[PDB]
RNA sequence: GAGUUGAAAAUAAGCAGAGAUCCGGAGAUUCCCGAAUAGGUCAACCUUUCGAACUUCUGCUGAAUCCAUGGGCAGGCAAGAGACAACCUGGCGAACUGAAACAUCUUAGUAGCCAGAGGAAAAGAAAGCAAAAGCGAUUCCCGUAGUAGCGGCGAGCGAA
RNA sequence: AUCCCGUGUGAAUCAGCAAGGACCACCUUGCAAGGCUAAAUACUCCUGGGUGACCGAUAGCGAAGUAGUACCGUGAGGGA
RNA sequence: AGUAACGCAAACAUUGGUGAGAAUCCAAUGCCCCGAAAACCUAAGGGUUCCUCCGCAAGGUUCGUCCACGGAGGGUGAGUCAGGGCCUAAGAUCAGGCCGAAAGGCGUAGUCGAUGGACAACAGGUGAAUAUUCCUGUACUACCCCUUGUUGGUCCCGAGG
RNA sequence: GUAGAGAAAAUGCCUCGAGCCAAUGUUCGAGUACCAGGCGCUACGGCGCUGAAGUAACCGAUGCCAUACUCCCAGGAAAAGCUCGAACGACCUUCAACAAAAGGGUACCUGUACCCGAAACCGACACAGGUAGGUAGGUAGAGAAUACCUAGGGGCGCGA
């Protein structure tokens, strides 16, 4: 059981799938205090896997060529504009 | 009580290593109940205690409800220490040590040294 | 006449000034303080406050 | 350019609703209910992660630091939007 | 500093013995000196700061070859 | 090679032979203060057009004599700036003490403080030592020698 | 004597110059005022392996549990 | 030695409660004391002591059901009030500059530094703990958005204040 | 106004030029609330509905006009905001600003609890000590003293 499917999404499908999880996962946060208790089987893994899309969008960086000050850069030039956005589930 | 909490490399506790599996048929080698057979069932490899089913009787006492209501006794079967456990196999009612092989295929698995049965057995 | 009673409730802000890390620091003198109380092994090795909010319950 | 006070996610901005018999009144009360934010947050980096991620507009925040470290934030939601018909769907 | 620029001429250690033999410590230092000398590569003066005997050996010697000797000039 | 989600027991659901827990080599992330580095600052903060100052490189090229300059301006790249147990080199360098007092001397160029650097540093290839005979860059241990010698020829220091 | 430094004068270079414990001769050694260089060598906050006529709970690290902790001092610092 | 003491000479008394236990907690009724305060705010300081519910081992110079003590939850909302985002005094740090065994010293433009100058909110409600912060009503300041026009800017600058 | 170029600084003339300065004052804000007092509930708090009058004379400030004014010598901080404009400086109704609807909307961080002439702050103690500033009522009094009291708070934590 192992994700062989972010090596096959480029940049903005990964990108976008990232910011879905981190949604997903704010609902997930939600949802304690209303105690719907499913979150400890499947809360982790939802946090587990925005590292994967992460360090896979790193190595991609890296064949290609930045410094890591430059992809620090990047990022900030990114984390700086993006908009909150309802979670898919509704 | 400081003095028996777990070991820790840099984070984890040393697990040790113990050569009897879940789901063993042991007998009880030396301690106290010397030669009893059993089936061990859970297994805490930090100290190498193995709990083998129905053998040990520790007479506790519980306090059941918030009332002092119930609270009627309950008997639990406590630990025993892993190197006085040996392996039997009911055709070879007997005890043994532990060995290894390499068969045919790649994998590798026990081998009861003194008599010919498997103690792998099949993957599940 | 208050009795010699030597310190009294002057501004945390004031006394950071005189031992503030920033001022304990600047001093050639003031870093070396902190070498040693680095190789003793101290935790709270100043006094100071903060412009925000000195305390967390 | 405009960039935000603070470089905090904006995701990382909400963390959980509070629970206490005194916030249900106010959800109850003023159209208000209360959020706990970490720390770096401001009325800005708040009042737009209401308006865009449960889809009402904001009157106020009131945040307020917590004598222990983290940060609790009263939001007043506008009249037209009714406090407990949303929570609802939150599930308080 | 007291050391001039193109020769590494310190100050000495040295004691002052007295009568009784009884020794101080007298730091005891170069004459080196403010002067301007005229740099003629550019027709112009430069101010410098000077021990004398290595104002003795410019002249002797030269300007430049003090000067890359040292690696001082602008 | 099986069971596991750190300490102690549950707790909640999970993951794993379609290798989980775990052990190694290489990676990636590494919020904020701190050399601290965008600017200020009461350290872990605030204001921020998002990013020091020193070298270096490429361009603009003050002053007087449009000279030549250096200085300044900019776009550059990314190297120095901190840390250290003891050992080492350098600079500054005490005193109580011993001399049955004490000014020469001795503790001692020790302690300490500052400044560098290394896993070792410093020294080093002969304008050396020798002695009518020979050696052959440095650095250490033994031993010559507590001898020669120096010394209010006192306390003591003491080579080759 | 050699050896490096402050002030001022300030040679010759090989049918020369320095040293050989003032200095002078003769002889003998080496030849300055430019630079670099491994080992044997001193060290331990440490890591790995081993050993102990070393301690074993006011001993051994000050410290066999949130020990430079509690506490005390404004502070350096002291410290169970 | 169960000895001195129990921290001023404002002063307690009752009835009825709570409780296993009342001089010591709660509520009355009475007496009394401060009132340029033994009152109400607020700068500093403290830093969780505030509130609610349990608890009584140690603490309280007695007692204890009670506490500023232990345990578990809870609490302090600002365009206007205070500070920062504005300014600068004493002072501090000072690029470059000068001086000095090293560290570092003197020093200019700059940069910080308010105890000071610029600048805009009041009344009444609410409530266990917040209210010039929340609510009601009426205000004020700054920046945009809309209209007509003039096209002329903002800075460095020289002046009033 | 004009004379030595905007702006004051200095010169002179002149202006249906005689009023300017500031707390109080009026009205709205408040045809409103607010309220003593009524009638029920009550695990004796609490709430409920109603709710009249809401005016004048005295004295008086250690607030206010107010850095009015007079008198003194010892002769009393600065820089920003803010108001006027020259090399009408780079830039130009595309990026601009003003009368302006005083029309519509928006409005950044940090502190706020509790003590604060203190049992929790500084005197090591729940210490007959100390701690900036603010409000300042009645009777008698010259008075912020004193004496007795409103508001509010307390009866001092061993007793008989």
């Amino acid at each position: 059981d192992e994700l062989k499917e972010l090596r096959t999404k480029t940049n903005e499908q990964l990108n976008e799938e990232i910011l879905q999880l981190k949604g997903e996962l704010f609902m997930l946060r939600l949802q304690r205090s209303a105690r719907e208790n499913f979150k400890p089987s499947d809360f982790g893994r939802m946090r587990k896997r925005v590292a994967r899309m992460l360090t896979v969008k790193r190595e991609r960086e890296i064949e290609q060529g930045v410094g890591k000050r430059l992809s620090r850069k990047l990022d900030k030039a990114w984390k700086r504009s993006i908009v909150v956005r309802p979670p898919p589930s509704l | 009580r400081w003095e028996r909490k777990d070991c820790k490399p840099n984070s984890l506790p040393k697990l040790h290593k113990r050569h009897v599996k879940v789901g063993d048929t042991v007998k009880v080698i030396s301690g106290g109940e010397k030669g009893k057979i059993g089936e061990i069932s859970k297994i805490h490899k930090h100290n190498s205690t193995v709990i083998i089913k129905d053998l040990n009787f520790k007479t506790k006492h519980v306090k059941s409800k918030e009332e002092g209501e119930q609270g009627q006794i309950i008997k639990i079967e406590a630990a025993i220490h892993s190197s006085n456990v040996m392996l039997i196999l009911k055709e070879q009612e007997v005890a043994d040590r532990v060995g290894h092989k390499i068969l045919e295929d790649v994998r590798k698995v026990r081998y009861l040294i003194k008599t010919g049965e498997i103690v792998d057995t099949p993957d599940r | 006449a208050a009795l010699c009673l030597t310190k009294r409730s002057r501004s945390r802000k004031s006394l950071a000034r005189t031992h503030g890390f920033r001022l304990r620091m600047s001093t050639t003198s003031g870093r070396a303080l902190l070498k040693r109380r680095r190789a003793k092994g101290r935790k709270i090795l100043c006094t100071k406050t903060n412009p925000s909010s000195g305390k967390r319950a | 350019l405009k960039y935000p006070r603070r470089i905090l996610d904006v995701y990382q901005i909400l963390q959980s609703p509070i629970i206490t018999e005194a916030a249900i009144k106010n959800i109850a009360d003023e159209n208000s209910l209360l959020f706990t934010v970490d720390v770096r947050a401001d009325k800005k980096m708040i009042r737009e992660a209401i308006s865009n991620f449960f889809g009402v507009k904001v009157r106020k925040v009131n945040t307020l630091i917590r004598p222990d470290g983290t940060k609790k934030a009263y939001i007043m939601l506008n009249k037209e939007y009714n406090a407990s018909e949303l929570a609802k769907k939150i599930g308080i | 500093r007291r050391i001039c620029p193109f020769t590494g001429k310190k100050s000495n250690k040295a004691n002052r013995v007295s009568h009784s033999n009884h020794k101080t410590k007298r730091l005891q230092f170069v004459n080196l000196q403010y002067k301007r000398v005229w740099w003629e590569a550019g027709k112009r003066f430069v101010k410098l700061r000077l021990s004398t005997k290595a104002l003795k050996t410019i002249e002797k010697n030269g300007l430049d070859a003090v000067a890359k000797k040292a690696g001082i000039d602008l």
